[PDB]
Formats: structure tokens, C-alpha cells, sequence
């Protein structure tokens, strides 16, 4: 049974930094939670997909937190230190998610954008990227340059192109940018594939893992399984 | 920057372990994982991987080395200290982030004191149909290390031409080089005498008038 | 399990490229990296490049002016090293990543080494005298003298065979703006000299030159 003390699972599979620290490695039952509300996604924002990775993070053999592309190098022409966040501060610094890196433009003007993970070893390759909303067009230009730009996540066993939605959401921890989050999965086969002209969240962190199937003892409202027998019913 | 920094440098007889610690500013264990991996460098040759991810004993390496420690901070341990190790142990890369080399450390190993043996050498034909005149006057296999002079019986300022220049050994302290260096059918006598001292009393090696 | 480099010494500024070699086989999908040891400490890695979907990886002190390549025919890797600073002298180790199991860990092995030199100093091959002396003890102690040369590094072998015992020094540069010199002994029966041959060999690579003569009695 894995069980955070410091957040819900938007915080510590994107690195919120309240979160980092967790436990002792993974082989496990299911997830428990310390329930934060106001403080569970830093940046405001919508986790999509968030509750079909709420069991597939349930029952689960290993995990592996990994520098799918590092922060540094990944990115020759991309500013890649630029973008962090009161919303997401730490020590009284403006701090951003680790697992993560916020894209902003590098001496203004953003080409298309190439990166890609190809797997090998079968394991299951949890990779995810947020989506940054900005305010405005000022919000806008002044971090991805194409007024007019997009995303587009390729897969095979998945194919998503977004977009940006432009326009002032209440304040959310002062932040009138909104993102968004989604998380796909990459099998032994398939060579995962990112491309954008803006607005992209790119991964630092992803994971492999494997699963089998499970759980079930949860929270209300927030191998071991009949193995053979036990000592009682059937030999003695 | 992600900089791990060791325990420094310190020194044991070739009797039992010590430890050399790493420290690493962020946490690079998520865990399952961990990262460190220790790398030895023989002191004057190339790179060895001993123990990698903190506890993983790298197949090829010697049993003796261990390793464990949570993920904010690690400690590399060789318990029966040999006379083979003694060789400026690396902290590594920690995660994958930017990748980054703690260090190091020395490891010194105390031996029973020895020797000098001192060797003296006159300038070859060779040298000296070239104008060089130097005179070479070995120290080897001795511990700790050493205080060296010679004696020309003459009186300049300390006789200088600076020389020395020395190694560690796997199996003792070796080797003290200390040349003086002149010109032709020039220097004096034939009078250089090294005089080795050490933990000794004296150790006179006269040079040849012949 | 093999890995081979190399380059010797560079006006700064100009370019070079260190090689390396690969066998050991399935050089097809393996990550590959550099790491130069810089001289009185030893540093970092400066290259960390991956198998397919070809992506490299720098150090903030590199990232410009490095090009890490690799062909998977021929299977080797190369450093284009541009740009270079008196700073980033070094020893460059070419060295592999044991990855499999999930995660990328970290390297097995790595070759010899190659020096890198950054000067604008002219390469100079070492002057070669030997050293020969008196109280006859059991074993005797003889030597062989390597004079003024630039740069690094160098091998003093004794006719290869007897190289047990036989420590060698570690170069001081006579003030002189290079031109090290280091001093190398043997010590071996007093009976094996005044009969048998004792040579003292050495080799500078990068002056292309490896020499040795006969240390003679006197
Ligand atoms: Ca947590």
C-alpha cells in the first residue's frame, strides 16, 4: 500500500514542490492520499484523464522515475530555464514541477518543435505533458511567439493535436493562466513522438512500470489474493 | 549545478574499512532506485566501477567493498583495507539531471616505517657532450615521506635547481626523485652527497671524486 | 569489452576530433559518453549521446562548442572538440552505459585514455639518457634519465620483460614553459648487470617517437 503524506497524486506524479520526497520504492496495493483541495494542482489547471490513472496507479509492479529527455540538452533551440511559477514556488523562490519543464520562447521566435522517446524494454512508459493556457496575448506572445500554434502528441495507441484556449480565468493562486494535463502510456512497441509550436509542458521525468490487476480496499468518500488456500481450509 | 562533496581525505593501515560519504545537495533516490555510482581511479591510471546505485556490488569487483545509505546522503565502505585499493575513490552522476563527478578522496594506507635505500647516479657522456650536466639521486621504498639535501661541501644559498617530484604505491610508500641540474666539465668537485633524511638518524650516500 | 581513442595536443582555438573504438558487439543500441579527467583534480562528463532517435547530451561548460557523433557500421564514436580554452585540458575517457533493467544507471567500462592538450607550445620528444653508477649489495639499482620533453603522455618500459619492481616518477616541468622531465629505476639482481642486456625503453606518442638504449656500465 503506497501511501503520500505530503499530497494527492496530481502534486506527486507531476512534482508539485510540497511534494518530492515520498517513500521506499514500489511494489503496491494501492494509493493513499493526504488530502490537500486548494493545493493539490500548483498551477491551476484541469488533470485530464485523471481518474483511469487514479487505478492504473493502483495495483503495480516497480515504477521507474527517469530523464526521459533531460531538461538541459533536449531542447537545442527552446528556452528551456526561463518558465517557473509563483503558483508553484518553493523556499519563497519560484519554483516549477520537477517531472516537468515549462517551455518559453528563446529570443522570440519558436520553430517547429521535433522530440520523441522510442522504447525498447517492455515495461509500461508513463510519459506526461501539461498544457499551459495563457491569460492573454500578452500572456501569450511573449512566451511561445505563434499567436496562431499548437501541439500535437503522436502515438500510434495514441493521436491527440490541441490548442490553446485563450481568455482570463478567475485567479487561481494569482495565476489568470490556466493548463491543463494529460498522461499517455507507451508499450514495448511504440515510439512515442511530440511536436508543437507553443504552449507545450514537455516531460523531464516519465516512468516505466508494470501492473498486473487489483485492489480494492479504498477511502470512502476522501500473489496474495486467494493464493491457494491458508493452512486451514484444504491440508490440515 | 547537483554536486555531491566526500568526506574528504583521510588515511588507515591496511587493517579495516573506512568510509568515504557522499552528500548530495537535491534527493536523487525516488526509491527502488536510488543513484551514486562509486568509481575508483588508480592514483596515476584509468576509471573503475565498483559499487553502483548505493548497494549493487558491480560483478568483477572485490567482495570486501560495500555500500548503502538512504537518498539524500551515501557512504562507500571497504572493510578489509588492502594493500590494492588506496585509489582516489569518485561519487557519481547522481540522478539523471546534469551529471556530475563529486570528487574524491585519497585513502592512504600506513605501513610500517622503511628504508629509504638510497641510489645516486653521475650525468652520462651524452647528456654532457650536450652541455647538461645533471645528477640524479633515487630514494626509493621508504614511509612516511622525506627530507632530502645535498652536500657539494660547497656554500650557496641552499644549492637550488628545483627537482623533486614522487607516487604512491600498492604496495609500500615509493620513490622520492631529487636531481641537481648544471652546465659541462663545470660544477665543482666531484663532491655531491645526498643526504637522506627520514625517521632515521642518518643516511649518507657520498657521490665519487674518481 | 573494448574501447579505443584518441588525439595529442592543440594551438588553442583549433579544432580536434577524438575517435573511439568499439568491440564487444551490439554497438547498434548502446548509449556512449566522453568524460575528460582534468590534470591535479579530474572533473566531468562531456558527452552523453543515445542509440536511436539520435539525441545528445551536454555540459553547460561544452554545450556550445562540442560535437558528439557515432556510426554503427564501422562502430565508433567521436568528440568534434572545438573552440578550446587552456581550461579544458584534459584525459578523455571514452566510456559506455549499462543500462538494462529500467532506469539508464551509469557506465561499465571505459578505454585507456587519450591526452588532450591545449597549448601553443610545439611538441618536443624527450632527450634520452641512461643511468648507471661502488659497495656491492644483492640487488642492484639502476635507472634511466628522460630529459625535456612536452607534452604528455609518456611510457618508460624496459625492454618489456623486466618490468616488475620498476617505478617510474611523475614529471616536474623545469620551469621552462614545458619540457617535463621524469626519472625511472629498476632494482634487480646485482648478478643481471655486467652480463645481462638492460635496455629502459620509452615511448612519446604524440612526437610519434619511442626510443630506448642500452643503460652501460661504467
Ligand atoms: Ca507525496
Amino acid at each position: 500500500p503506497l501511501h503520500l503524506g505530503k499530497c494527492n497524486i496530481a502534486g506527486w506524479i507531476l512534482g508539485n514542490p510540497e511534494c518530492e520526497s515520498l517513500s521506499t520504492a514500489s511494489s503496491w496495493s494501492y494509493i493513499v492520499e493526504t488530502s490537500s483541495s486548494d493545493n493539490g494542482t500548483c498551477y491551476p489547471g484541469d488533470f485530464i484523464d485523471y481518474e483511469e490513472l487514479r487505478e492504473q496507479l493502483s495495483s503495480v509492479s516497480s515504477f521507474e522515475r527517469f530523464e526521459i529527455f533531460p531538461k538541459t540538452s533536449s531542447w537545442p533551440n527552446h528556452d528551456s530555464n526561463k518558465g517557473v511559477t509563483a503558483a508553484c514556488p518553493h523556499a519563497g523562490a519560484k519554483s516549477f514541477y520537477k517531472n516537468l519543464i515549462w517551455l518559453v520562447k528563446k529570443g522570440n521566435s519558436y520553430p517547429k518543435l521535433s522530440k520523441s522517446y522510442i522504447n525498447d524494454k517492455g515495461k509500461e512508459v508513463l510519459v506526461l505533458w501539461g498544457i499551459h493556457h495563457p491569460s492573454t496575448s500578452a500572456d501569450q506572445q511573449s512566451l511561445y511567439q505563434n499567436a496562431d500554434a499548437y501541439v500535437f502528441v503522436g502515438s500510434s495507441r495514441y493521436s491527440k493535436k490541441f490548442k490553446p484556449e485563450i481568455a482570463i480565468r478567475p485567479k487561481v493562486r494569482d495565476q489568470e493562466g490556466r493548463m491543463n494535463y494529460y498522461w499517455t502510456l507507451v508499450e514495448p512497441g511504440d515510439k512515442i513522438t511530440f511536436e508543437a509550436t507553443g504552449n507545450l509542458v514537455v516531460p523531464r521525468y516519465a516512468f516505466a512500470m508494470e501492473r498486473n490487476a487489483g485492489s480494492g480496499i479504498i477511502i470512502s468518500d476522501t500473489v496474495d489474493d486467494g493464493f491457494l488456500d491458508i493452512w486451514t481450509y484444504n491440508a490440515e | 549545478i547537483q554536486m555531491t562533496q566526500s568526506p574528504a581525505s583521510l588515511a588507515v593501515s591496511p587493517g579495516q574499512r573506512a568510509t568515504i560519504t557522499c552528500r548530495a545537495s537535491e534527493s536523487v533516490s525516488n526509491y527502488g532506485i536510488n543513484f551514486i555510482n562509486w568509481f575508483q581511479q588508480k592514483p596515476g591510471q584509468p576509471p573503475k566501477l565498483l559499487i553502483y546505485t548505493a548497494s549493487n556490488k558491480g560483478t568483477g569487483v572485490p567482495a570486501r567493498f560495500s555500500g548503502s545509505g538512504s537518498g539524500t546522503d551515501f557512504t562507500l565502505t571497504i572493510n578489509p583495507v588492502e594493500a590494492e585499493d588506496t585509489a582516489n575513490y569518485f561519487c557519481q552522476q547522481t540522478k539523471e539531471v546534469p551529471y556530475t563527478f563529486g570528487g574524491g578522496t585519497k585513502l592512504e594506507i600506513k605501513r610500517a616505517d622503511a628504508a629509504p635505500t638510497v641510489s645516486i647516479f653521475p650525468p652520462s657522456s651524452e647528456q654532457l657532450t650536450s652541455g647538461g650536466a645533471s645528477v640524479v639521486c633515487f630514494l626509493n621504498n621508504f614511509y612516511p615521506k622525506i627530507n632530502v639535501k645535498w652536500k657539494i661541501d660547497g656554500s650557496e644559498r641552499q644549492n637550488g635547481v628545483l627537482n623533486s617530484w614522487t607516487d604512491q604505491d600498492s604496495k609500500d610508500s615509493t620513490y622520492s626523485m631529487s636531481s641537481t641540474l648544471t652546465l659541462d666539465e663545470y660544477e665543482r668537485h666531484n663532491s655531491y652527497t645526498c643526504e637522506a633524511t627520514h625517521k632515521t638518524s642518518t643516511s649518507p650516500i657520498v657521490k665519487s671524486f674518481n | 569489452k573494448l574501447q579505443q581513442s584518441g588525439g595529442g595536443v592543440v594551438q588553442p582555438g583549433g579544432s580536434l576530433r577524438l575517435s573511439c573504438a568499439a568491440s564487444g558487439f551490439t554497438f547498434s543500441d548502446y548509449d556512449m559518453s566522453w568524460i575528460r579527467q582534468a590534470p591535479g583534480k579530474g572533473l566531468e562528463w562531456v558527452s552523453g549521446i543515445l542509440g536511436g532517435s539520435e539525441r545528445s547530451y551536454y555540459r553547460d561548460s561544452v554545450k556550445g562548442r562540442f560535437t558528439i557523433s557515432r556510426d554503427n557500421s564501422r562502430k565508433t564514436l567521436y568528440l568534434q572538440m572545438n573552440s578550446l580554452r587552456a581550461e579544458d585540458t584534459a584525459v578523455y575517457y571514452c566510456a559506455r552505459h549499462g543500462s538494462p533493467g529500467y532506469t539508464l544507471y551509469a557506465w561499465d567500462y571505459w578505454g585507456q585514455g587519450t591526452m588532450v592538450t591545449v597549448s601553443s607550445a610545439s611538441t618536443k620528444g624527450p632527450s634520452v639518457f641512461p643511468l648507471a653508477p661502488s659497495t656491492s649489495g644483492a640487488t642492484a639499482a639502476l635507472g634511466c634519465l628522460v630529459k625535456d620533453y612536452f607534452p604528455e603522455p609518456v611510457t618508460v618500459s624496459w625492454n618489456s620483460g623486466a618490468l616488475t619492481s620498476s617505478v617510474h616518477t611523475f614529471p616536474a616541468v623545469l620551469q621552462s614553459s614545458g619540457l617535463y622531465s621524469l626519472s625511472s629505476v629498476v632494482t634487480v639482481p646485482s648478478s643481471s648487470l655486467g652480463t645481462q642486456t638492460y635496455i629502459c625503453n620509452v615511448n612519446h606518442k604524440p612526437s610519434n617517437t619511442k626510443v630506448d638504449k642500452k643503460s652501460c656500465a661504467a
